[PDB]
């Protein structure tokens, strides 16, 4: 059947646990670490502090093409863990280059704005 | 909701009924579907047919015939008929000779990158030109033209992703209608009261029908013969028109209505919508609007340039035009469906009016 959506939505939401465990989202981030082993990936981004985590688990993609500190684009889904806290599995990724985070950032913070403009 | 339920049959009066638009695609299920006529869909007024929806594609069906492309922007989802094309008639590759063989190599660099662009994998971004269908009760959109957004970052879709509000403000979002709402309001609607009048509705709605049905030639008895265009002459105008045969009101009346559609069918003529041609008949007619024929000949009498005259002449004057017609096809050939024709050619963009009375193809 369809899939529910790949709504954006950044670090920040899950690093304040906003975002809800167990739903559907998309995402860029900042590649820090992979594991060929187990499959596991994290992405890395800091509100102006120390950086936040983004766990992601290599399902149906390869992470190729671009480095550490480079650019990717994911889309799936987040699930808990007591150990782990929470491992984003996914859906749709690929690498990205030359990029412009601030201007997307903008670009998402404006769509949200837009629909609370909505009546 | 009155400004909502816009003029009957959704007029291009607004514009943006002829050209694709733009909208998120979550909102393109919150639409309606039109219950005045199938396959045309309403937002805030203005009427929907051709979509234009940029995403990434999350799920594949493939068929014999089509493709089923499964489509993500952001707001929402939904899957799309991908129609496909064979490449019949084979280009085939062979050594040909500096020209043939430079034809040959463009038209195939063209084709293996319209492949190219046309194949598709999950993931990818993806552009759909079409129109909104619905089928077992789900919308879908059956595209014109699709094609790989060959882009290596996400600047254009940031572009569309910042501007669709945009768009939707500017246009989109306003309602209103400005037509003047110049109706007629069924003054003597049931009764005429002239049969002049009564002939002229009566050629109005005949002509209205014959251009529906695309019907190009007919007997007027065919026409005489129509539920609704008989409805609209037999108002008891013509029966107490024609009474002064009191015992003969069926026959008298009747023959009065095949009367009036004759008047009707010449009142057609005059105004050059329909004519007889030289077929021997009495009541058989051609209507102009579907008269290709003649469209293609009298463009070609200029299209390639007036073949009468040596000098380099940009086109014809209309009388020339009317008399090298009439010379090479028939001098009966009215100005009435001249005129027309010259009309509905420069409304096809297959003649020009470079001034009144001179034109060129």
């Amino acid at each position: 059947m369809l899939p529910k959506p790949g709504t954006y939505y950044l670090p920040w939401e899950v690093s304040a646990g906003q975002v809800p465990d167990g739903s559907t989202l998309r995402t860029f981030g900042r590649l820090c670490l992979y594991d060929m082993i187990q499959s596991r990936v994290t992405l890395m981004a800091q509100h102006g502090s120390d950086q936040h985590q983004v766990l992601v688990c290599t399902k149906l993609v390869e992470p190729f093409h671009a480095q550490v500190g480079s650019l990717y684009i994911v889309l799936g889904e987040l699930q808990h863990q007591q150990d782990r806290g929470s491992v984003v599995k996914a859906r749709v990724l690929t690498c990205v280059e030359g990029m412009n985070l601030p201007l997307l950032e903008q670009a998402i913070r404006e769509q949200r704005l837009y629909k609370q403009e909505r009546g | 909701r009155c400004e909502e339920e816009t003029p009957s049959l959704l007029w291009g009066l607004d514009p943006v009924f002829l050209a694709f638009a733009k909208l998120y695609i979550r909102d393109i299920l919150d639409m309606k579907e039109s219950r005045q006529v199938p396959g045309v869909f309403l937002y805030n007024g203005h009427p929907i047919k051709q979509v234009d929806v940029l995403g990434t594609v999350i799920g594949v069906r493939e068929r014999d015939a089509f493709y089923s492309y499964g489509v993500d922007d952001s707001t929402g989802v939904i899957n799309c008929i991908c129609w496909k094309k064979l490449n019949t008639e084979s280009v085939s590759a062979a050594p040909s000779a500096a020209r043939e063989l430079s034809l040959t190599s463009q038209l195939k660099k063209l084709q293996e990158t319209i492949e190219q662009k046309t194949k598709i994998e999950i993931g990818d971004t993806i552009r759909v030109r079409g129109s909104i269908r619905t089928y077992r009760e789900e919308r879908e959109i059956h595209a014109t033209t699709y094609y790989k957004v060959d882009d290596p970052v996400w600047n254009i879709q940031i572009a569309r992703m910042l501007e669709l509000p945009t768009i939707y403000r500017k246009v989109y979002d306003q309602p209103f209608h400005s037509s003047a709402l110049e109706k007629e309001e069924a003054l003597s609607n049931p009764g005429a009261l002239d049969l002049p009048s009564l002939t002229s509705l009566l050629s109005e709605k005949a002509k209205e029908f014959l251009m529906e049905n695309r019907v190009q030639s007919f007997y007027q008895q065919e026409l005489e013969m129509v539920e609704s265009l008989l409805s609209l002459a037999n108002q008891p105008v013509i029966h107490s028109a024609s009474s002064d045969q009191v015992n003969f009101k069926k026959d008298t009346t009747s023959k009065a209505i095949h009367s009036i559609f004759k008047n009707a069918i010449q009142l057609l003529q005059e105004k050059g919508l329909v004519f007889q041609k030289d077929d021997g008949f009495d009541n058989l007619y051609y209507v102009t609007r579907e008269d290709k024929d003649l469209h293609r000949k009298i463009h070609r009498i200029i299209q390639q340039d007036c073949q009468k005259p040596n000098h380099m002449e940009k086109g014809c004057h209309f009388l020339h035009i009317l008399a090298c017609a009439r010379l090479s096809i028939r001098p009966g050939l009215s100005e009435a469906v001249l005129q027309q024709v010259l009309e509905l050619l420069e409304d096809q963009s297959d003649i020009v009016s470079t001034m009144e009375h001179y034109y060129t193809a």
